[PDB]
RNA sequence: GAUGUCGGCUCAUCACAUCCUGGGGCUGAAGUAGGUCCCAAGGGUAUGGCUGUUCGCCAUUUAAAGUGGUACGCGAGCUGGGUUUAGAACGUCGUGAGACAGUUCGGUCCCUAUCUGCCGUGGGCGCUGGAGAACUGAGGGGGGCUGCUCCUAGUACGAGAGGACCGGAGUGGACGCAUCACUGGUGUUCGGGUUGUCAUGCCAAUGGCACUGCCCGGUAGCUAAAUGCGGAAGAGAUAAGUGCUGAAAGCAUCUAAGCACGAAACUUGCCCCGAGAUGAGUUCUCCCUGACCCUUUAAGGGUCCUGAAGGAACGUUGAAGACGACGACGUUGAUAGGCCGGGUGUGUAAGCGCAGCGAUGCGUUGAGCUAACCGGUACUAAUGAACCGUGAGGCUUAACC
RNA sequence: AAUUCCUUGUCGGGUAAGUUCCGACCUGCACGAAUGGCGUAAUGAUGGCCAGGCUGUCUCCACCCGAGACUCAGUGAAAUU
RNA sequence: CACAGGUGGUCAGGUAGAGAAUACCAAGGCGCUUGAGAGAACUCGGGUGAAGGAACUAGGCAAAAUGGUGCCGUAACUUC
RNA sequence: AGCGUCGAGUCGGCCUGCGCGGAAGAU
RNA sequence: AGGACCGAACCGACUAAUGUUGAAAAAUUAGCGGAUGACUUGUGGCUGGGGGUGAAAGGCCAAUCAAACCGGGAGAUAGCU
C-alpha cells in the first residue's frame, strides 16, 4: 500500500534521486527549457518551484539555503537576480509541462518542462 | 512444471484473442498550424493549442 | 429506515466522570426522498434517498429526470431503505439526523479501506514458517494447500492470497454518543469502516 | 476538518499553563473511591510533550519508593485538575527518553534561568 | 505484559528476589498477564532465611509492569520494571508481611486489599 | 524405461465409535459431585522439560486438552533431527575381505505451472431499440467456542459438612471484523547532534561519501501490543426423551386416528456475495419521429442526409489499484502540483552584536527549517474538437381501447 | 563407557519438569594393558551438557529502504509433448 | 559466451591509522551494452521495533552481541 | 379382562408366507 | 628463540543464506582457519596404467578412475529388453 504517500521512487535509492533532481533543477534554471521523462518532469516541479519561492526574498540566509539545495553559485545567482524578480507577483506555477510523445530508444513518455515566462 | 500434452493452435489463438493493438481513437487538430497531433501533446512543428513552444 | 452520511473522521468526547469516548463523527445532512416504492408497483416497500449536492453538468439527463420527477435537487448518489409495516414517507420529504435522537445503538455500513492484493499472512492470519532453521524461500508462503490423490484437488473457499478490503462491511451495535440537528452531526462510539470522507449508511441496531 | 475543529475546540481547556521538557511539574489528578473524590499529586520531570490540539499529552517521570514511574497525562482530560510548574529545566531536546537510563546525579537537570 | 519465561522482581518481603513466570493462569492459550493478574511462578533467587526457598513453585499477582496500565481517559502509567507479590498456592493470600514500591488502583478488589493497604503508594 | 520413505513445520478436510459445551433415561442419583447408557459433529478442543522421535513419562495449565480417515493428508509447500551411499571408530562376529533388525562422530533435498483445481481480477458476447441508475433475491458463502464472579440464596437439599436447579447481571480467555481518536512501532521523503575525509578559493557556512556513516527525536501513511464491535435473543420443524387423549386388546397403553412439548445439530433470524437466476427478473428516468433506390421480396442490400441519450478516448488524478477495473475532476474548474495561512515535528538557524586567552556561552530568538497533514487559493497542467453509439425498435395470440 | 542388549539400569547433582549432561554404583549382553591400559597441562572451524550477556530464533509479527516480481518499448530461450 | 571464476612479476601519492587493514581522496580510470514506469502478493539483500527474552529448534541454525589503547586487576589446574 | 357382577368369545404354544429391531466411517 | 601469539597480502575451505535451465559443469555474499613454516608461489624437469603417485580419502593421474585415454581384436558375447 501507499495510501496518502507523496514522491516517486523512480527505480532509484534516495541519495540518487536527490542528486539527480539537484542536477536537473540546475539544468532547468540555466537553460529555462529541458526535455525529460514525464514523471521526472512532474517531480522536478516539487523541487524547482520552492527554489524560485526562496529566491523571491534575497537574503544571505536564503542564498546559503539555495546553495545547500543546488551546490551551484551560478544557479543561485540566476535564481536571486533573475528568476526571483521575474516571478515576484506570480503565486507558484513557475513551470509548465508539455508532453512531446515518446523516446525512440525505450518508448519513454517524454515532456518539456519550461519556465512559464521563458 | 511443464505441459504433459502439446497445446493446440486453437488454444494459442484463443490466448492471443486479447493481444490485439488498439488504434488511436482520434487525432487532434492544432488551432494555428492545422497539424494533426496526439491530444494533450505538442505538434511535430512545436505548436500546442495554437502557440509556437519549441 | 436509516440515513446516509459521510465519515468526517474520528475524535473524542471527554465526559464529566473523566472517561474519554473515541467517536467517529458522521456528517448526516438532509436525506431527501427521491422515490417511494410500494407493494403495488415494485413488489416491496422502501424509500430511495439522496443526500449532498452534485455538479449541474455531471448529472446525466437520465439521472436529472429521476430527481426532477421527485422535485428534489440532485445529490451525490441514491440509496434505498426498506420500510417496516408502521412507516410511511412521501416523495420529496426531507429526513434529518433528528430521526436518531432517541436511538441508543446504530449499525454503520461503509466500504472498508482497500489493501489491494494481500498475502495469506495479512489476509487470513496465517502463521509464518521459520525465519531461519534452514527454511528455503518459504517464510510467508501458504504451506500445503491440500492432501494427496484423495481428493486430488483444492477445495472451494480455500484461504489464499488475493484482493483484501475495498468491500462492504457493517459494524453492529455502536452506541450513539451525540445527535446534533444544528451541525448535522451524529457521533458514534468507536471506529466505523472506510476512509475519511467515505459514504456511510447508519441504521438503528438490528440487535 | 473544520467540523472536528469545532467539536474539539469546545472541549479544550483554555487555562493550560505553559511548560516545556525538563520542567518539574506537579499534576493534581482526580481519584475516585466510589463517590469520595480527592486530588492526588504526581510530581516529576516532563520528559515528552505531544502537542496535538485536544489530543495533547505529556509524560511525567518520577522515582517513587525506589521505582521509576512514568504517567502520560491527556492534557484536556477532566482527570487532570491542575498543572503547576515547580522548576524550569534547561535541556536541548524535545524528548528526554535518555533520562530513563539515568539515576540520581546522572539524571539531574540544570535549572533554566529566565 | 508478562508471559512464560518472563523474570519478575519481587515487591514483598517473602524472601524471593527473582521469580520466573511458568504459566499465565485463567484461560486456554492465554498469552499475557498484566497488572492484577495471577501467574504461576518458580523462585529463581531467594534470600538466605525468608519464608520461601529457591525452586519453590507457587502463585503471584502482577503489581507493576513496564507495558503499564491504561486509564479510562486514555492515560498510561508505566513502571521501570516488572514486579509481583507472592501468593500461597491454594489460598492466594500474600506470603509476605510488607509491600515495596508503588502499586496501581487496578488491585482494588476484595482480593488484593492487603497489598493495597500495605503498599506505600497507590496510583 | 522411479508412485521420495520416519518425525516436525505450514495448511488443512472429512467421519463419529463425543474430549468440552448442549439435550436426555437409569443409578447402589439427598444436595454438591460421580457412575452408566441414549441423542447430538454447531463451534471449541494446552504450553513446556527430556528424547529425531510418533509415543511416553514428567511440570504447569484448560470447559476440554477427543478417537479415527485423508498415499500411516500435506518434501513440483518448508525442514532434514531419525533412517539406508561413499569417511572414521567402539563392542561383536570372521583367518580375512568385510559384516551387524548394535552403537558412535561427519555427511549436496532440483523444477520459470501447459491442463485440472483453487484464490483473486478483467475482456467478450448474451439477456431482442439504445442508454443512465436504483433494486428484487433463486442461489452461495461467513458466523455459531467458552471461563469466572455476583444476584437469586447460605435459599431448596442435608444430621452436619457442604450446597443447587430454574432465572438474571457483570467481567474475562480464545477467535473474528473494522479502525487509527487514544497508547505505541515504523517513519532511508522532516529537524537536529556527532566521527573520519573530500570539496565548494579561504574564514564562516554548507554539500558529498563512509550500512540512512553512526546516532537522537519525529509528520503523514501503514500498523498491534492500541480500542470499538461481534458470537445472540427470537422463530419454525425436530433428535434422544417426556407427555395428553386413545382404541385395536371391555383393562392397560405417548400412537394405530388425533393433539402437546423437546438440543449448540436442521430451516430461518445476523453479516457478505449474488439476475450468465440463459429460468438472463423488477422499478424509475433519459434519448432517437429524414429521404430514397435496388432486386433471387425479406427479420433482405445499398446511397445521400443524420449522429441523440449516452459511452468511450485523452488529460489532471485518488484514503482505488500488479495490469485491467473502480472513484473524483477537466476552466460553467479546487482534479493534481505550486503558492498563501495554519498545524505538526525538530529545538533557539545564519548573520551580526556582546562576554571569554580560548573551546564555548549569551542576546537578537521558542529561532530557523519543516514530507505525505488541515483550510484556502486558478499561478501551472487538466483544449475547441475528434471518435464510438443512431434515426421510434420482430412475429403470433390475447385482453382492451 | 565413541563399548551396556535388557535400559530412560539404580542412586546423587542440576531443572517447575532432564531418554541428553555431570558424579557415583558394578548386574562388564559383549573393557583391559603398544591392532596398548589408565591419567594428563596446553591445543581443536572436533562431539555432548550448563550458565551470563545478547537478541525478530520465538510469543507474533509490524513498518521501512533497495533488487526482482507487475506494466510499456526492444530482443528473445528451456525442459516437455 | 564481450562469462561475478582463474592467472606469476613490478610500481606504492594525501588525511586519519600500528598498517599494503579500513574510510575518504590525488594521479589516473570508470558508471559495469536493454531501457522507461509502477510502488500488489511472494522471493532476495538490508534497516528499525512495544512487552517478553531461547519460550524457537534436532541444535541459539541464523541474528543480536563483544570489539581499540593505557592502566588497575585476574581463579582452579599446570608439563611451571 | 374389568370385577359379588357383565354377556361371547377368551388363553398360549406348534408349523409356516412376508415384514420389524439388532445395523457406526471417513470429498 | 618459536611447526609461538593477534592480524592484511598469500594459502586454505568450518558454518549459513543465495544460486541449482546458475554470473559459475562447485561459485557469490556474510562470517571462518593457517599466515617464518611439516608454509606458499613462478619456470623447467622426472615417475605411465595392474602401472605411477598417495601425512592413506581407493585419493589423484587433463571437467574421465576399485584399473586413464586413443586406436585395434570388434559386428566380443548378450538363454536379456
Ligand atoms: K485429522
Ligand atoms: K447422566
Ligand atoms: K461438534
Ligand atoms: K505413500
Ligand atoms: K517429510
Ligand atoms: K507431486
Ligand atoms: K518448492
Ligand atoms: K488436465
Ligand atoms: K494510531
Ligand atoms: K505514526
Ligand atoms: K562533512
Ligand atoms: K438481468
Ligand atoms: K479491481
Ligand atoms: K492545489
Ligand atoms: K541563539
Ligand atoms: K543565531
Ligand atoms: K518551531
Ligand atoms: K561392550
Ligand atoms: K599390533
Ligand atoms: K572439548
Ligand atoms: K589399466
Ligand atoms: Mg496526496
Ligand atoms: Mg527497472
Ligand atoms: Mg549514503
Ligand atoms: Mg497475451
Ligand atoms: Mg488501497
Ligand atoms: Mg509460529
Ligand atoms: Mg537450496
Ligand atoms: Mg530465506
Ligand atoms: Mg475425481
Ligand atoms: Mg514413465
Ligand atoms: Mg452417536
Ligand atoms: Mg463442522
Ligand atoms: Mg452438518
Ligand atoms: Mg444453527
Ligand atoms: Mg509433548
Ligand atoms: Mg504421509
Ligand atoms: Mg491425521
Ligand atoms: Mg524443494
Ligand atoms: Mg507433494
Ligand atoms: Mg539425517
Ligand atoms: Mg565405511
Ligand atoms: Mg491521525
Ligand atoms: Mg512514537
Ligand atoms: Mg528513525
Ligand atoms: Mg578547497
Ligand atoms: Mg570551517
Ligand atoms: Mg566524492
Ligand atoms: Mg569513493
Ligand atoms: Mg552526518
Ligand atoms: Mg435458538
Ligand atoms: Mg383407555
Ligand atoms: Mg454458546
Ligand atoms: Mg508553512
Ligand atoms: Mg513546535
Ligand atoms: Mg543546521
Ligand atoms: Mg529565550
Ligand atoms: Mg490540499
Ligand atoms: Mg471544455
Ligand atoms: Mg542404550
Ligand atoms: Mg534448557
Ligand atoms: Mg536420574
Ligand atoms: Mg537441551
Ligand atoms: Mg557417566
Ligand atoms: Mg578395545
Ligand atoms: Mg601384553
Ligand atoms: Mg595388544
Ligand atoms: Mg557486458
Ligand atoms: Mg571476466
Ligand atoms: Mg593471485
Ligand atoms: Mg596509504
Ligand atoms: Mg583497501
Ligand atoms: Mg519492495
Ligand atoms: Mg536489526
Ligand atoms: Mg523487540
Ligand atoms: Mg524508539
Ligand atoms: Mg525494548
Ligand atoms: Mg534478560
Ligand atoms: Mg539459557
Ligand atoms: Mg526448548
Ligand atoms: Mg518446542
Ligand atoms: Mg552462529
Ligand atoms: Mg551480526
Ligand atoms: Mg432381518
Ligand atoms: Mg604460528
Ligand atoms: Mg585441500
Ligand atoms: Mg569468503
Ligand atoms: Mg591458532
Ligand atoms: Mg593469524
Ligand atoms: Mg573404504
Ligand atoms: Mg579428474
Ligand atoms: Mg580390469
Ligand atoms: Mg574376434
Ligand atoms: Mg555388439
Amino acid at each position: 500500500m501507499r495510501h496518502r504517500k507523496s514522491g516517486r521512487q523512480l527505480n532509484r535509492n534516495s541519495s540518487h534521486r536527490q542528486a539527480m533532481f539537484r542536477n536537473m533543477a540546475g539544468s532547468l534554471v540555466r537553460h529555462e527549457i529541458i526535455k525529460t521523462t514525464l514523471p521526472k518532469a512532474k517531480e522536478l516541479r516539487r523541487v524547482v518551484e520552492p527554489l524560485i519561492t526562496l529566491a523571491k526574498t534575497d537574503s544571505v540566509a536564503n542564498r546559503r539555503l539555495a546553495f545547500a539545495r543546488t551546490r551551484d553559485n551560478e544557479i543561485v545567482a540566476k535564481l536571486f537576480n533573475e528568476l526571483g524578480p521575474r516571478f515576484a507577483s506570480r503565486a507558484g506555477g513557475y513551470t509548465r509541462i508539455l508532453k512531446c510523445g515518446f523516446r525512440a530508444g525505450d518508448n519513454a513518455p517524454m515532456a518539456y518542462i519550461e519556465l512559464v515566462d521563458r | 512444471a511443464v505441459q504433459q500434452n502439446k497445446p493446440t493452435r486453437s488454444k494459442r489463438g484463443m490466448r492471443r484473442s486479447h493481444d490485439a493493438l488498439t488504434a488511436v481513437t482520434s487525432l487532434s487538430v492544432d488551432k494555428t498550424s492545422g497539424e494533426k497531433h496526439l491530444r494533450h501533446h505538442i505538434t511535430a512543428d512545436g505548436y500546442y493549442r495554437g502557440r509556437k513552444v519549441i | 429506515i436509516g440515513l446516509v452520511g459521510k465519515k468526517v473522521g474520528m475524535t473524542r468526547i471527554f465526559t464529566e466522570d473523566g472517561v474519554s469516548i473515541p467517536v467517529t463523527v458522521i456528517e448526516v445532512e438532509a436525506n431527501r426522498v427521491t422515490q417511494v416504492k410500494d407493494l403495488a408497483n415494485d413488489g416491496y416497500r422502501a424509500i430511495q434517498v439522496t443526500t449532498g449536492a452534485k455538479k449541474a453538468n455531471r448529472v446525466t439527463k437520465p439521472e436529472a429526470g429521476h430527481f426532477a420527477k421527485a422535485g428534489v435537487e440532485a445529490g451525490r448518489g441514491l440509496w434505498e431503505f426498506r420500510l417496516a409495516e408502521g412507516e410511511e414517507f412521501t416523495v420529496g420529504q426531507s429526513i434529518s439526523v433528528e430521526l436518531f435522537a432517541d436511538v441508543k445503538k446504530v449499525d454503520v455500513t461503509g466500504t472498508s479501506k482497500g489493501k489491494g492484493f494481500a498475502g495469506t499472512v495479512k489476509r487470513w492470519n496465517f502463521r509464518t514458517q521459520d525465519a531461519t532453521h534452514g527454511n528455503s524461500l518459504s517464510h510467508r508462503v501458504p504451506g500445503s494447500i491440500g492432501q494427496n490423490q484423495t481428493p486430488g484437488k483444492v477445495f472451494k473457499g480455500k484461504k489464499m492470497a488475493g484482493q483484501m478490503g475495498n468491500e462492504r462491511v457493517t459494524v453492529q451495535s455502536l452506541d450513539v454518543v451525540r445527535v446534533d440537528a444544528e451541525r448535522n452531526l451524529l457521533l458514534v462510539k468507536g471506529a466505523v469502516p472506510g476512509a475519511t470522507g467515505s459514504d456511510l449508511i447508519v441504521k438503528p441496531a438490528v440487535k | 476538518s473544520n467540523i472536528i475543529k469545532q467539536l474539539e475546540q469546545e472541549q479544550m481547556k483554555q487555562d493550560v499553563p505553559s511548560f516545556r521538557p525538563g520542567d518539574t511539574v506537579e499534576v493534581k489528578v482526580w481519584v475516585v473511591e466510589g463517590s469520595k473524590k480527592r486530588l492526588q499529586a504526581f510530581e516529576g520531570v516532563v520528559i515528552a510533550i505531544r502537542n496535538r490540539g485536544l489530543h495533547s499529552a505529556f509524560t511525567v517521570r518520577k522515582i517513587s519508593n525506589g521505582e521509576g514511574v512514568e504517567r502520560v497525562f491527556q492534557t484536556h482530560s477532566p482527570v487532570v485538575d491542575s498543572i503547576s510548574v515547580k522548576r524550569r529545566g534547561a535541556v536541548r531536546k524535545a524528548k528526554l527518553y535518555y533520562l530513563r537510563e539515568r539515576t540520581g546525579k546522572a539524571a539531574r537537570i540544570k535549572e533554566r534561568l529566565n | 505484559m508478562i508471559q512464560e519465561q518472563t523474570m519478575l522482581n519481587v515487591a514483598d518481603n517473602s524472601g524471593a528476589r527473582r521469580v520466573m513466570c511458568i504459566k499465565v493462569l485463567g484461560g486456554s492459550h492465554r498469552r499475557y498477564a498484566g497488572v492484577g493478574d495471577i501467574i504461576k511462578i518458580t523462585i529463581k533467587e531467594a534470600i538466605p532465611r525468608g519464608k520461601v526457598k529457591k525452586g519453590d513453585v507457587l502463585k503471584a499477582v502482577v503489581v507493576r509492569t513496564k507495558k503499564g496500565v491504561r486509564r479510562p481517559d486514555g492515560s498510561v502509567i508505566r513502571f521501570d520494571g516488572n514486579a509481583c507479590v507472592l501468593l500461597n498456592n491454594n489460598s492466594e493470600q500474600p506470603i509476605g508481611t510488607r509491600i515495596f514500591g508503588p502499586v496501581t488502583r487496578e488491585l482494588r478488589s476484595e482480593k488484593f486489599m492487603k497489598i493495597i493497604s500495605l503498599a506505600p503508594e497507590v496510583l
